[PDB]
RNA sequence: GGUUGCGGCCAUAUCUACCAGAAAGCACCGUUUCCCGUCCGAUCAACUGUAGUUAAGCUGGUAAGAGCCUGACCGAGUAGUGUAGUGGGUGACCAUACGCGAAACUCAGGUGCUGCAAUCU
RNA sequence: GAGAACAGAAAUCUCCAGUAGAACAAAAGGGUAAAAGCCCCCUUGAUUUUGAUUUUCAGUGUGAAUACAAACCAUGAAAGU
RNA sequence: AAGCUCGUAUCAGUUUUAUGAGGUAAAGCGAAUGAUUAGAGGUUCCGGGGUCGAAAUGACCUUGACCUAUUCUCAAACUUUAAAUAUGUAAGAAGUCCUUGUUACUUAAUUGAACGUGGACAUUUGAAUGAAGAGCUUUUAGUGGGCCAUUUUUGGUAAGC
C-alpha cells in the first residue's frame, strides 16, 4: 500500500458493460506531479467506473518506472502489461 | 544482535570539550610534522574526514610519510602472541607532538654541553642521570623550638 | 536578568570573532600549507579599507603571531603627487602598485619581472621568465568584503599583477564585465584606473547644480585642477612609483617617550585593595 | 546631552493581511502600489491552520516598506483620518508605535470600483543617527543604553510635532 | 603610553549597571552620475573628507555585583581504592598492616597577557 | 516579552532578549552558528586507470571507510574544496 | 624434534624520571538533562489503524488528536570536577654536531626535504635491576565437552544454578 502515487482524472469515458462495479471505464488520468509543467496523458481502464468524475483524486500504481525483481513478473509478456493500476478513489 | 561497528562504544572519548566546542585553533595547522617525529594521537570530534579509529586514541607512534593534509603514522598492536606493525593516515588536527620526545632533545644538548666544558677543565665528566638517594644525616634545631606532645583523641558523635 | 547558571555555561567565542574583524572559516583555508614544504610561508595581501584611507600589507603566518614583509598606505601618495580622491577606485590601482614595487626592491627580484608599463587595461597575469628565477606569487585576502564586480578591492589587485606580482584571479569581478558575453571591456576599464569615472562626473555636476560643485569637490577648485587634468594626475603618478618607491618615514617630533609622557596623563589608573577596602569601610 | 541624540522616522512597513490567496491578493498589490510608489513583496504563509483556511506557502499577505522624505508624507496622511489621535497603547515598549485603519477609500486617490475594499496596519520604527552599527557587517556592535530608545520618549516626541494626544 | 591594520593564546578577555576620554587614528555622518545590488542607496556597491559631531561604537575606570582563573597547616590524609592474614562478625559489613589518595564546600588573592608593521603631544 | 483594521490560543508585520533549549531523509549516540541549519547562483567528482592503508581479521574474503599519484573536469575573484 | 647463522646481542608479564590517554568508585542536584504508580473533560484546533459506500454535504466504530491547572522522587542507558589498580611512548652509535655534495621533488631564491663525502665526540655511550646465551627457520603429534576459589559483577526468590 506504500507505492501508491497520488493521480488526477480528466474525464470518464465508459463502455457500459458493468458487472456491479460499472465495469471498464476508460479513464483518461494524469499524474499529479506532472500536471503543473509537463503534457503527459495516461490512458487506462479501470474498475472505478461511476464513483469518478473530472478532477478527482485518485491512487494508484505505477508501473511505468518500477523495477520489480520477482520471477512470476519476469516470466510474464511486458508489452500486455498496463502502465497505471487505478487503486482508490482519495477523499 | 550484536554491534561491531566502526565507531561503536566512543560516546564519552570523541566528545569535544566542555567549553571548548567550536572551530580549531590555527596553531594545529602551523606545526611542522618531518619524518622520524614522535607524535601523539587524540582524536578530534568535529573533523570527521581521516579519523583514527577507537583503538589508537592515546598510542604513540613515528611519523614515516608526510603528505597533503596528513601524515603517515606506524603503531605498533599487539594480537595473539605477537606485535604487528600497523599504519595509519591521520589529518592534522587528530595529531600533536611529545613533550616526552621534545625534554630528550634539549637533555642531549645540556649533555654535549657537560662534555665538552668538562673536556676544557679535564676530569670528573658525571653525565648519567642517578634516582633518589637516601639522605645525609643532619642536626635539626629545638631553638625556638620546643617539641608539641600529641594525644590521641576520645569519642564523640556531633552526628 | 541572566541566570547563574547561563553565565556558568557559555562557549565565549575567539576574541578576534567577538570583535567582529576576522572570519575563521577563511582563515583555515588561507593560513595552511602542504605539509610536504615543510617551512614555506603562504604569503597573503591583505587590501583593508578604511573610510579616507586604504591599507595594503604582505604578511606571513607563525604560532607567535604573523609577520609583515611590507607595507604601504593610502596616504603615502601625496608624496606622489596625488593629493585628493586618496580612497577612490584610481588611488586603490596606485596603491596596489606601490606595494608590489618596493616588496620587488628589497627581495632582489626588482630588474626583471616589471609587469606592464604600457598600461590599457587587458586580463593578463604574469608569466615566468625563461631559464630564471619564477616570479614572487602572493595570494589575496579580502576579509569581509562583500566581492561584487566594480568594487574598490580588486582595483588594488590590478595594481599588483602590473607591478609583477604573480596573483591568481579572474577577469570578471573587473569593472565593465559584460553579463549576457562573457567578455571584459579594455577601453572602459582603461577609465576606471587613470580616474575616468570621477572626472566624468565632473562634468555633468558642473553645468547642471552648481550649488553642490563649491561643497563636493572643493579641493579640486581651490587647487584649481579641471575634469581633464586628473588623467594626466595619475598618469604621472604611476612613473613616479616605478622610480623610487623605497619607503622614507617620517620624523614624528623629538622622540618617543613625549607621546607616552603625554598618554599617561588621561588614562585612569587601577585603585589598590586597601584604598578599595577604605571605600568599603565607609 | 542634545546634539545629535536625534529622532528620526527610520522606516514605515505598510501591510495587508489578505485572508486567502487570489486574485483578491493580487487586487490588493494595486493598492500599494499606486501608493507607495513601489514594487510590494509578497509573504508565504508559515503553517497550515485550516480554521481560517489556509495552506501552507499560499503567498497569503503583502507588505511594502517605504523609506525617506516619502515616509513621511503616507504617515501624515494616515493620521489625518484618526485625527491625531492614538490611545495610550500603540507605543511598544521599544520605542516604535503603529497603528491599522479600514476601508482606504477614506483617505488617497480614488474609490475606483473594480478593485474594492482594503485595510492596511501602518508599523513605524523610530531610531537615532548610529544606528547602522547594530546593522552593518564588520565590526557589529549594540547601542549602548543612554542612545536607545524608550515607550516615554516617543510619545514625549510625538505630542510636539503634529498636535496629537495620546489621552487614554 | 594612546590608536589602527594583521594576529597568537581563547572569559583574569564575557555579562549587567553608571562614569571619563586631549592629540591623532577609528566611528557616526553627506550625496546617487557611473560599476553594482535591493520591495526600500537600511544592508553591500560607488562618490566626496566636503556640511557637521564624541551622542553611540571603541578604549579606560568604579562595583564587599553575577561569572570565570589561580592557590592554600581549608575541607581531608576524610570518601574511595591496590596488596595480606586459619583477623572480628550467624551475617550485613567493620577494624588493622604496607601503600596511592580525591570531589563539593570554606577562606584569601586576581579581572587579559603579548608578536609584527605603521602612526600619534 | 512588548506593539499593528477585521484578527481571538494559533495567519501577516516590527523590535528587543535569545550557547543552540531548533534544524540537519531515518534508529540512537556524537558533531556543527558570518555553519554541517534556512534562502538564492552555477554545475555532475555519484567520472577514468589501477596499487597502498584502516575496521571485523586467520592479518584471507565480502561490505563500508581514509590518505595519495597520473588523467580529465565542476565551482570560486582567490586560497582551496 | 631436526637444527641453522652467530655468540654480547640488546631484549624483559618489573620499577623510576619525564610525558600521554580514559570517564568506573567516590562526589554534585540551590550546574544542564530526569523518569516512575495513576488520569476526569473539551465532537471538522484530526482520522492515525479500520470498516461500508452508483460517492461525499460521509456514514459508522475507535485510538483520541488535545493535558488545556499546579504537586514530590534521583539516576546502569544524567552530568561541570575526578581517583586507585591496569595501559601507550622516550632514556642516544641506526646518536648529536660542524662542513658541502646529489635530484626530474620543493622554494621568489642553492630555500627546504631526503640520502651521503670529509672532520669532531668512546669507555659513566647518557636511569635502576636481571640476562642457564641472542636471533631466525623447517616440520609434525595431541587438544578444540572443562571445572573450582577470593574479588568485580549480569539473569534469578535463592541454589553444589
Amino acid at each position: 500500500v506504500t507505492q501508491l502515487v497520488e493521480f488526477i482524472v480528466l474525464d470518464v469515458d465508459s463502455t457500459g458493460i458493468s458487472r456491479g462495479n460499472r465495469v471498464l471505464a476508460d479513464i483518461t488520468v494524469a499524474r499529479t506531479s506532472d500536471l503543473g509543467v509537463n503534457d503527459q496523458v495516461y490512458y487506462v481502464r479501470s474498475h472505478l467506473g461511476g464513483i469518478c468524475h473530472a478532477g478527482d483524486s485518485v491512487m494508484g500504481y505505477f508501473i511505468a518506472n518500477s523495477n520489480y525483481n520477482s520471477d512470476l513478473f519476469d516470466g510474464l509478456n511486458i508489452d500486455y502489461v498496463p502502465d497505471v493500476v487505478l487503486v482508490k478513489k482519495l477523499y | 544482535g550484536k554491534s561491531h561497528g566502526y565507531r561503536s562504544r566512543t560516546r564519552y572519548m570523541f566528545q569535544r570539550d566542555f567549553r571548548k566546542h567550536g572551530a580549531v585553533h590555527l596553531s594545529t595547522y602551523l606545526k611542522v610534522y618531518k619524518v622520524g617525529d614522535i607524535v601523539d594521537i587524540k582524536a578530534n570530534g568535529s573533523i570527521q574526514k581521516g579519523m583514527p579509529h577507537k583503538f589508537y586514541q592515546g598510542k604513540t607512534g613515528v611519523v614515516y610519510n608526510v603528505t597533503k593534509s596528513s601524515v603517515g603514522v606506524i603503531i605498533n598492536k599487539m594480537v595473539g602472541n605477537r606485535y604487528l606493525e600497523k599504519r595509519l593516515n591521520l589529518r592534522v588536527e587528530h595529531i600533536k607532538h611529545s613533550k616526552c620526545r621534545q625534554e630528550f632533545l634539549e637533555r642531549v644538548k645540556a649533555n654535549a654541553a657537560k662534555r665538552a666544558e668538562a673536556k676544557a677543565q679535564g676530569v670528573a665528566v658525571q653525565l648519567k642521570r642517578q634516582p633518589a638517594q637516601p639522605r645525609e644525616s643532619r642536626i635539626v634545631s629545638t631553638e625556638g623550638n620546643v617539641p608539641q606532645t600529641l594525644a590521641p583523641v576520645p569519642y564523640e558523635t556531633f552526628i | 536578568a541572566k541566570s547563574s547558571a547561563y553565565s556558568s555555561r557559555f562557549q565565549t567565542p575567539f576574541r578576534r570573532r567577538r570583535e567582529g574583524k576576522t572570519d575563521y572559516y577563511q582563515r583555515k583555508r588561507l593560513v595552511t600549507q602542504h605539509k610536504a614544504k615543510y617551512n614555506t610561508p603562504k604569503y597573503r595581501l591583505v587590501v583593508r579599507f578604511t573610510n579616507k584611507d586604504i591599507i595594503c600589507q604582505i604578511i606571513s603566518s607563525t604560532i607567535t603571531g604573523d609577520v609583515v614583509l611590507a607595507a604601504a598606505y593610502s596616504h603615502e601618495l601625496p608624496r606622489y603627487g596625488i593629493t585628493h580622491g586618496l580612497t577612490n577606485w584610481a588611488a586603490a590601482y596606485a596603491t596596489g602598485l606601490l606595494i608590489a614595487r618596493r616588496t620587488l626592491q628589497k627581495l632582489g627580484l626588482d630588474e626583471t619581472y616589471k609587469g606592464v608599463e604600457e598600461v590599457e587595461g587587458e586580463y593578463e597575469l604574469t608569466e615566468a621568465v625563461e631559464d630564471g628565477p619564477r616570479p614572487f606569487k602572493v595570494f589575496l585576502d579580502i576579509g569581509l568584503q562583500r566581492t561584487t564586480t566594480g568594487a574598490r578591492v580588486f582595483g588594488a589587485l590590478k595594481g599588483a599583477s602590473d607591478g609583477g606580482l604573480y596573483v591568481p584571479h579572474s577577469e570578471n569581478r573587473f569593472p565593465g564585465w559584460d553579463f549576457e558575453t562573457e567578455e571584459i571591456d579594455p577601453e572602459l576599464l582603461r577609465s576606471y584606473i587613470f580616474g575616468g569615472h570621477v572626472s566624468q562626473y565632473m562634468e555633468e555636476l558642473a553645468d547642471d547644480d552648481e550649488e553642490r560643485f563649491s561643497e563636493l569637490f572643493k579641493g579640486y577648485l581651490a587647487d584649481d585642477i579641471d575634469a581633464d587634468s586628473l588623467e594626466d594626475i595619475y598618469t604621472s603618478a604611476h612613473e613616479a612609483i616605478r622610480a623610487d618607491p623605497a619607503f622614507k618615514p617620517t620624523e614624528k617630533k623629538f622622540t618617543k617617550e613625549q607621546y607616552a609622557a603625554e598618554s599617561k596623563k588621561y588614562r585612569q589608573t587601577k585603585l589598590s585593595k586597601e584604598e578599595r577596602a577604605a571605600r568599603v569601610a565607609a | 546631552q542634545n546634539p545629535m541624540r536625534d529622532l528620526k522616522i527610520e522606516k514605515l512597513v505598510l501591510n495587508i493581511s489578505v485572508g486567502e490567496s487570489g486574485d483578491r491578493l493580487t487586487r490588493a498589490s494595486k493598492v500599494l502600489e499606486q501608493l507607495s510608489g513601489q514594487t510590494p513583496v509578497q509573504s508565504k504563509a508559515r503553517y497550515t491552520v485550516r480554521t481560517f483556511g489556509i495552506r501552507r506557502n499560499e503567498k497569503i499577505a503583502v507588505h511594502v516598506t517605504v523609506r525617506g522624505p516619502k515616509a513621511e508624507e503616507i504617515l501624515e496622511r494616515g493620521l489625518k483620518v484618526k485625527e491625531y489621535q492614538l490611545r495610550d497603547r500603540n507605543f511598544s515598549a521599544t520605542g516604535n508605535f503603529g497603528f491599522g485603519i479600514d476601508e482606504h477609500i477614506d483617505l488617497g486617490i480614488k474609490y475606483d470600483p473594480s478593485i474594492g475594499i482594503f485595510g492596511m496596519d501602518f508599523y513605524v520604527v523610530m531610531n537615532r543617527p548610529g544606528a547602522r552599527v547594530t546593522r552593518r557587517k564588520r565590526c557589529k556592535g549594540t547601542v549602548g543604553n543612554s542612545h536607545k530608545t524608550t515607550k516615554e520618549d516617543t510619545v514625549s516626541w510625538f505630542k510636539q510635532k503634529y498636535d496629537a494626544d495620546v489621552l487614554d
